[PDB]
């Protein structure tokens, strides 16, 4: 058997809020609010038919605030206002429910973790390394 | 030879065994290692959330810093003919 | 049964519900408000070009970050540009906290109670940290000495085995050198006793764990006299 | 002037926290920022610089506990609001000469502003790295 | 457990009290609860759904786990510490070369 000394607690670092979701999942709600924000700007803006383009308030920029507002629990002051943009609004409000309830299930035991580090354990870095030494 | 496994055979090998190792648990993890403790927060844990706050604090001064300086001084709708095809 | 001090539980005041988290973070989140509403003050109030066209000014500021923070909403939004990616920090920052408050105040409002230290004796057998003694010239004495469970064996080992003397002479000096040993001596007796010491002030004592057998009190006479059957 | 003095007092300090330390090796400590001062002993008054060595399991390049080190036993972040107030205490003195172009106040608030950005960090770095 | 075994016979030898009222169930049996074979006893185990347990040793507890179809589980730790030997006729002189 090979025994080494105690290690030492290492407590989690910064960027631990984001660690009970995975990266992967990030990835893809990166993904979905670009393409849900952009099918938005498509719906409305569409030559509405003096007012005949300026009928919504919702510009490219507008409906990239709009869907970061509606996913953290504030939404904004505009609405969709008409058909067919809000099927992709309810359909955004679903999403933004079942994840961030998701989300907050267990979220304390996820900054208090403080796991060890084992540097090695099947020795083989023992020959590899000059560092350690072993006797 | 014969004794040997007369002990192997009525368990006093495994009756030492616990009494020299195992009824002298004392330090730390094994009996504490299934004990529970709720909670309490400090700040060492959320330190990184107040990093981002501050620092998006800067970044939007700086931002609005340089639009005070471009507004004191696309482009070519035609252009944008290209810009879309080389995207593409 | 096995009489302790009973260790001094700690009672939830009147400020039980700022309790999930610590007074440091209660200061910061104060600070940060301060300067968050002020950064969008400035940020929003900075000559555009007429002027009084955008909404904003202190007041407005000072509340619209607090209506953000509480989940209540608001009346108005940032538009320039720099006021919404101001926000939106701030908009980050509440989910973090507010939602561990809340998951964390769900740990707080299930437990309450102590975990409980060496009960039914098999620690009192494996440790080696509180000691405990008997009475002596008695029975719980000699029943260790005569008894032949394996983990009675080894308490009445380390019994025999003492140094200074797990003993007493009478009742009380065991309870008082409880009473002082700050939990590093445990004590036997018998439940009646502990009972009884339990139902007194100052109440700084404690039966843990259950019985270990059946004894009973009984009239003795001595063998042979005509007092025996009337009895 | 008010800020300016009590932030250089706060700095030129030695009493922030109490707590049970050492005076000097090879008790209730009037600590500070880097003398860790004390009281109540032996001897009252013998304030001992400090600075970080610890004898840990030899983290490398640990930097959540290293660079976290070096800029809490090296005060750069509480240092700053000093020089942001007294650069911005320059220009509200600077109002009234080279006047009527106004524009140069503006430039002073936001020392005052970014000098209170700094000393919030500094405030959370010195409390993290007192429980690091 | 099996029959002709080294496990059934340390089970009616055995003196820890646990093990004597196994064993004590193992000879009131109505049916056998006994076995010819090994494979008899997986079948057995197989089929019973859950209300028939059984014996054996831990090798050929872990090579019929790492094997299709995988409905079989090893449960607890272990009891005690055999082991496989080499066995020779008493006095030949094989033995201290082997
Ligand atoms: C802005 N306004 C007035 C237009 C909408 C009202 C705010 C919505 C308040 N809901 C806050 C949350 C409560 C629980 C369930 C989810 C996730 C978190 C726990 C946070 C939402
Ligand atoms: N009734 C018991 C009390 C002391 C003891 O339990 O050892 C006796 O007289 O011996
Ligand atoms: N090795 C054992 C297997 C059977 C058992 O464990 O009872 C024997 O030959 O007896």
């Amino acid at each position: 058997s090979i025994m080494i000394k105690k290690p030492q607690k290492s407590k989690p670092g910064v960027f631990s809020f984001l660690d009970p979701l995975a990266y992967e999942i990030w990835m893809c709600i990166v993904f979905a609010y670009i393409g849900v924000s952009v099918v938005l700007f498509l719906v409305s803006r569409f030559s509405p038919y003096q007012s005949s383009e300026s009928t919504n308030e919702f510009g490219i920029f507008n409906s990239l605030w709009f869907s970061l507002g509606a996913f953290m629990q504030q939404g904004c002051d505009i609405s969709p206002r008409s058909l067919s943009g809000r099927i992709v609004g309810g359909v955004w409000w679903f999403f933004t429910l079942i994840i961030i309830s998701s989300y907050t299930a267990n979220l304390a035991a996820f900054l208090t973790v403080e796991r060890m580090v084992s540097p090695i354990e099947s020795a083989e870095d023992l020959s590899k390394q000059t560092e350690i030494a072993y006797g | 030879n014969l004794a040997v496994l007369k002990l192997s055979e009525q368990g006093v090998l495994d009756k030492l065994k616990n009494k020299w190792w195992y009824d002298k648990g004392e330090c730390g993890a094994k009996d504490s290692g299934s004990k529970e403790k709720t909670s309490a927060l400090s700040l060492s844990n959320v330190a990184g959330v107040f990093y981002i706050l501050v620092g998006g604090l800067g970044l939007a001064m700086l931002v609005a810093l340089i639009e005070f300086c471009y507004k004191s001084r696309l482009f070519d709708r035609g252009v944008q003919m290209l810009l879309t095809t080389v995207g593409a | 049964s096995i009489m302790i001090k009973k260790p001094q539980k700690s009672k939830p005041g009147v400020f039980s519900f700022l309790d999930p988290l610590a007074y440091e973070i209660w200061m910061c989140i104060v600070f940060a408000y301060i300067g968050v509403s002020v950064v969008l003050f400035l940020v929003s109030r900075f000559s555009p070009y007429s002027e009084s066209t955008n909404e904003f000014g202190i007041f407005n500021s000072l509340w619209f970050s607090l209506g953000a923070f509480m989940q209540q909403g608001c009346d108005i939004s940032p538009r320039s540009l720099s006021g919404r990616i101001v926000g939106g920090v701030w908009w980050f920052f509440t989910l973090i906290i507010i939602s561990s408050y809340t998951a964390n105040l769900a740990a707080f409002l299930t437990v309450e109670r102590m975990v409980s230290p060496i009960e039914s004796a098999e620690d009192l057998s494996k440790q080696t940290e509180i000691a405990y003694g008997t009475l002596d010239s008695g029975s719980t004495k000699e029943f260790f000495r005569r008894s032949k469970i394996a983990v009675f064996d080894k308490m009445w080992t380390y019994m025999r085995s003492a140094e200074p003397s797990v003993f007493v002479r009478t009742t009380a000096e065991g309870v008082a050198r409880v009473r002082k040993s700050k939990g590093k001596y445990a004590y036997l007796l018998e439940s009646t006793m502990n009972e009884y010491i339990e139902q007194r002030k100052p109440c700084d004592t404690m039966k843990v764990g259950g019985n270990l057998d059946s004894k009973g009190y009984g009239i003795a006479t001595p063998k042979g006299s005509s007092l025996g059957t009337p009895v | 002037f008010a800020a300016f003095s009590l932030m250089t007092i706060a700095v030129g300090t030695d009493y922030w926290l109490y707590s049970r330390g050492v005076c000097k090796t090879k008790v209730m400590t009037h600590s500070g920022l880097w003398r860790t001062c004390c009281l109540e002993g032996n001897f009252k008054g013998l304030c001992k610089q400090i600075d970080h060595f610890p004898e840990d399991a030899d983290y490398e390049a640990d930097t959540a506990e290293y660079f976290l080190r070096a800029v809490r036993a090296s005060s750069i972040f509480p240092i700053l609001s000093v020089i942001l107030l007294f650069m911005g205490g320059l220009c509200i003195a600077a109002s009234e000469f080279y006047k009527t172009r106004h524009n140069i106040i503006l430039s002073a608030g936001i020392f005052f502003v970014s000098a209170g950005l700094s000393n919030i960090i500094g405030i959370i770095v010195y409390i993290s790295a007192n429980a690091g």
